[PDB]
């Protein structure tokens, strides 16, 4: 078992139905949640289902925003996920 | 669909054991799916998807097991049986059958090109044996061209496949 | 023979389930049913959720003439706590 496996907060590095599916599971497990969203996806339901959410991939095309490894990690660390 | 209702329970068990054999061999951790092609009572490995899948939903319905909660508890270091509470293999439920369809904006009369535009009306059904896992579909939502065309995943489940 | 139900001892007993009725009864106003137009109605789903909707959709006017039910929610899972 890796060190640091205890969890209070989880971030989904995704969008759409699968992100909402994960948030639901998190909430039922007493975990708080974090969404990321591209600018063009700002009305996505998953953005509003999380306890907090953050824009990512500023100035990139929308698919590249969701593939932006370092910006996703940045959000995870900043939010305390 | 789940289970593979057109194949015999024995042959299905064989396929399931082969998947377990591979995963035991490599010490697989968390959720994954092993994919086979099947032809006249032989089966051939094609792929492992080392992640949850879009169709996990129907497996949840026929087993009673919440796969995504299981993934998260597994990552927390928990034991499938002692803490997550899953039974031993031979006790894993098999409760009727389930079907999943993805409803998308692909227009079948226009070569399945995904439509875009504002959703004026979205009324989703429910009742017994219906599960919905919604994407981006609500009244007023503008479907953009940037992402996939999924509106909502629908699953049905019942004791009998025909129901 | 026709409906296909098993014998009594073979009637399944699969986990547990809970039902709540979501109504327009205002708990801060002595549970008097509210009336008026529904602006927004977004219903959840996922694993272990069943919805049996009454009259609740965006634009529906809840009248004072009938019962206050909007939607029946059921949840179900292997364990009661889940």
């Amino acid at each position: 078992v890796p060190r640091g496996s205890h969890m209070k907060k989880l971030l989904v590095a995704n969008r759409g139905e699968i992100a909402v599916r994960v948030f639901r599971a998190c909430n039922e497990l007493g975990l708080s949640t974090v969404a990321v969203y591209a600018r063009e996806d700002e009305y996505s339901v998953h953005r509003f289902k999380a306890d907090e959410s953050y824009l990512i991939g500023q100035g990139k095309k929308p698919i590249d925003a969701y593939l932006d490894i370092d910006d996703i990690i940045r959000v995870a660390l900043e939010s305390g996920a | 669909i789940a289970p593979a209702v057109g194949l015999s329970p024995d042959f299905r068990n064989e396929i399931c054991e082969a998947a377990v054999k591979l995963c035991k061999n490599v010490g697989y951790v968390n959720a994954g799916t092993v994919e086979f092609l099947v032809k006249d009572d032989k089966f051939y490995f094609i792929e492992v998807n080392p992640r949850v899948q879009v169709e996990h939903t129907i497996t949840e319905l026929i087993t009673g097991v919440d796969i995504v909660q299981a993934q998260i508890l597994i990552a927390q270091g928990k034991d499938l049986h002692r803490e997550i509470g899953l039974p031993a293999q031979s006790e894993i439920p098999l409760l009727g059958s389930a079907i999943q369809c993805r409803i998308t904006t692909e227009d079948p009369q226009n070569g399945f090109l995904p439509d875009t535009g504002k959703i004026d009306t979205y009324r989703s059904p429910g009742g017994f044996g219906i599960r919905l896992d919604v994407g981006n579909a609500y009244a007023g939502y503008e479907v953009t061209p940037y992402f996939d065309s999924l509106l909502v995943k629908v699953c049905t489940f019942a004791n009998e496949f025909s129901d």
